[PDB]
């Protein structure tokens, strides 16, 4: 056993929600082993917070019309799943959000719970266009981990789906992309080595660095059965 | 062999005159890697002599492309044999049958790139099996001329050489059967007359600063090829009649 | 697209867009696993009557 | 400057009278020992050539201003 | 060679397929449904591109 | 007579296998022509020629 | 955190080269992640003995032939690469062959060492046709780990460099073929939850539990730097 481990050499934070690394020298071989089986945690696995149902007054379904509002309900739907929140205590909230006026509705006007962070408050949820139109709903956030659409929801639950609630797909796993690419390390004589090299791209409730840690302890609590 | 072949393959292979075929069949008396001699059936066999057929097959030879040439037994020790069967296989021969390569698992996808323009992508199994590996029998000799200023000598005493390269030499000077070498090795030491050569100054000097001055004759040693490299397999000396003979000859 | 980006942007945006092109292409291009058996070569059920 | 000298041409000009150029600074640094302008950042007298005529610091009429400056300088310690 | 039939294979699309007529946030969702294994890289989906 | 012999061997009709790559695990999206082909090392070797 | 670790259930053994192991509960994406992801140090990581060096007697280099043997000495190497030995205690140990007589010399032939066990007894080494025919060889194995060319082993070393000894490549890694599969679990309620079946084909020595046991153990490791350096 030659056992050669890499150490984590730089970290190009380019921005808090995309930063690179690079990883060096890692063993022939195990330069797209760690790369991509990482990789698969952190697109599916990953625990984060996302909008699962969505209820809006005047609302009887997502493809209906509200006057005085400029996207369609599915756009705006479309605009709460890029919506980024992070609860702290519970694993449900639902917030509340009513405004009227001309503006962009945007994040900040959600009523902000006591343990409920919006990480873009800026974010714009719908645009109101008439001076004489109002908006209100309530937002369900609930926490999981990975990607779990409306459709791979509804072949799961057949429970309780009342008319009205209008579902929208979650993206609680704070991996918006992620891609590891090798090409070649050169030492002193080994020159058949790779150097993996991953760019993981975030949302901001989770840093690129935390997420990578995190997927690596699932996997060695994976390997816990295996005994050593 | 071929796994998917048309059936010529056995028509080429023994009329190729590469395989070893039995002129007359009956039992196989002594197999060997060497040779293999057959006994003959009474009724073919002919009355005169003992009616035993020897074939001494060509061993790991070499080719006129420096490829090789071996011949194995391909039928047991005591084994009944009908005449114009296929008693030992050429290089390229498989029971009887013409096999010029290898046949194996192969997928048609493209892969990054690595199949761009009939670029070809193999396992490192393929190569881990040293199946598509060839062997290069290859042919230096060494040859003692006459120049006007003398007779060359082949001798293991040369001028100018380290202990590495004459480690692999006999007294002779000629390298020991089996020996692996790469380029630069001595394979044959040959040493050559040179007349008293006008020495610059500053060579002059060199030569007294460490005594070593350079003899009569010189050098143009038999040695490996630049880069190429293999195991001694075979030396083989012409000496003509009336010169003074190697030790090793 | 390579000959737009070459009069649009410059000479640099068209040597990298036209590596990341040559990268892609030959991924998915892997990904695909497309093939080539003798079931692909469709004949018409029709070339004896035409004949 | 380091693949791509598109940005050091649209600088002067003539393809063939950039790399004039750039081989006059290169001969400078290689023999003269001239400093480089740009950080070096480790790169061939060619490439840092073509970096200091991408930025426009290095150029035909520049260049023949530092040589006359250099050379008249020591004119003027003679006369 | 490779190359053309890549991006030929990646731009067409298909029926259905899996995950038809989605609504994705940008191009790198609709890489979060490609590798996760949730949508064909041959379905309709209206998306958000900038 | 090659597919009967096809499935002589329990093989598909179509000498097509779904092969999944070595690197990731997942499967490739289409079924690949896959099989034994007689292969022949040439003569013109790079050790040679370089 | 709803972590839900796996835990080895049962360890079909068909034979000793062949043999399947189940994996359950494995929450929903774990199966392929651990199945590659080991498949790949199970093939190429995992430690293994092989032999490196042979020395005949009565053999200057492994082109020549010897009398009264059906195979040239290259065919006589072929088949100790693939001869299955398992090394208890040391690295490194230098078996002595010597046999006589008309018959196939198989692995059971080589005297065995305190702690050297022979796998395959009846594996065939060499085929004496002559009766009056004796050979005597010199096999050492070694221990290392995926596969080491003897091209590669005669450009690196090489400081004692003695007339007679035949470097052979190395066939270190035990594992020939391996192939996870994903199947259903039916444990509790889970549905979603299934297992993972691991069906290894090694040579001999390596044992499939105890395989598994340090193909786990290397990933582990190599997350050290994920886990510790950040």
């Amino acid at each position: 056993t030659e056992f050669l481990k890499p150490r984590l050499v730089d970290i190009e934070q380019v921005s808090s929600t995309h930063a690179k690394v690079t990883l060096e020298p890692l063993e022939r071989g195990f330069g797209h082993t760690l790369g991509n089986a990482l990789r698969r945690i952190l697109l599916s696995s990953m625990p984060g917070c996302a909008v699962t149902e969505v209820e809006i007054d005047g609302v009887l379904h997502e493809y209906s019309t509200k006057e005085g509002v400029q996207e369609d309900i599915l756009e705006i739907l479309l605009n709460l799943k890029g919506l980024a929140v992070r609860v702290q205590g519970k694993d449900e909230v639902i917030l509340t959000l009513n405004k009227s006026g001309i503006g962009p509705v945007t994040a900040a006007d959600i009523t902000h719970d006591g343990d409920v962070e919006i990480v873009k408050p800026q974010h714009v949820i719908c645009h109101l266009t008439d001076e004489n139109a109002s908006i209100s709903m309530r937002i369900k956030v609930q926490r999981g981990r990975g990607y779990v659409p409306a459709s791979t929801r509804i072949h799961s639950e057949e429970d309780e789906r009342p008319i009205g609630r209008l579902l929208v797909d979650a993206c609680y796993s704070p991996v918006e992309r992620i891609a590891y690419n090798v090409e070649a390390a050169r030492v002193e004589q080994r020159t058949d080595l790779d150097k993996l090299v991953i760019e993981m791209e975030t949302n901001g409730t989770i840093d690129p660095e935390e997420a990578i840690r995190r997927a690596a302890t699932i996997l060695a609590e994976q390997l816990e059965a295996f005994v050593d | 062999k071929p796994l998917v072949g048309t059936g010529m393959e056995r028509a080429v292979a023994v009329d190729s005159g590469v395989t070893a075929v039995a002129k007359r069949g009956g039992v196989v008396q002594y197999v060997d890697a060497s040779r293999i001699v057959i006994k003959v059936n009474e009724d073919e066999m002919y009355p005169g002599e003992a009616g035993i057929d020897i074939y001494n097959l060509t061993k790991y030879t070499r080719s006129n492309q420096n490829t090789c040439i071996n011949q194995m037994p391909c039928v047991s020790l005591g084994e009944p044999v009908e005449r114009g069967d296929v008693l030992a296989d050429g290089p390229s021969t498989d029971l009887g049958e013409l096999a010029l390569g290898q046949n194996m698992r192969v997928a048609f996808m493209p892969w990054n790139g690595y199949n761009f323009e009939d670029s070809i992508l193999v396992s490192e199994r393929v190569v881990q099996e040293d199946r598509f590996t060839t062997i290069h029998i290859q042919e230096l000799a060494c040859v003692s001329r006459d120049t006007k200023l003398g007779p060359e000598e082949i001798t293991a005493d040369i001028p100018n050489v380290g202990e590495a390269a004459l480690s692999k030499l006999d007294e002779s000077g000629i390298v020991y059967i089996g020996a692996e070498v790469t380029g630069g090795d001595i394979l044959v030491g040959k040493v050559t007359p040179k007349g008293e050569t006008q020495l610059t100054p500053e060579e002059k000097l060199l030569r007294a600063i460490f005594g070593e001055k350079a003899s009569d004759v010189k050098d143009s040693s038999l040695r490996v090829p630049n880069g190429v490299s293999g195991t001694v397999i075979d030396v083989q000396v012409f000496t003509r009649d009336g010169v003074e003979k190697d030790k090793r000859a | 697209m390579l000959n737009t980006c070459y009069r649009i942007l410059g000479l640099k945006p068209t040597v990298i867009f036209a590596d990341q092109i040559m990268y892609t292409g030959f991924a998915y291009a892997a990904r695909s696993g497309a093939s080539v058996g003798i079931d692909d070569m469709v004949i018409p059920e029709k070339k004896h009557e035409i004949i | 400057a380091r693949v791509t000298v598109q940005d050091a041409v649209e600088k002067i000009g003539n393809r063939f009278d950039l790399v004039l150029v750039a081989a006059r600074r290169a001969r400078q640094m290689q023999v003269g020992g001239k400093d480089p302008l740009v950080p070096e950042e480790n790169d061939k007298t060619t490439v840092i050539a073509l970096r200091e005529i991408e930025e426009g610091l290095i150029n035909n009429q520049i260049l023949d201003v530092r040589e006359r400056q250099e050379q008249q300088e020591q004119e003027a310690a003679e006369l | 060679q490779d190359v053309v039939l890549g991006l030929y294979y990646m731009t067409r699309d298909c029926v259905n397929a899996k995950g038809e007529g989605m609504v994705l946030t940008g191009p790198k969702e609709a890489e979060r449904l490609y590798r996760s294994g949730l949508a064909s890289l041959h379905a309709r989906v209206k998306v958000r591109i900038t | 007579e090659i597919k009967e012999l096809l499935k002589l061997g329990d093989l598909p009709t179509s000498g097509q296998i779904r092969l999944y790559d070595g690197r990731t695990g997942e499967q490739f999206e289409r079924p690949v022509t896959v099989g034994y082909m007689y292969m022949l090392k040439l003569n013109h070797l790079v050790d040679d020629k370089m």
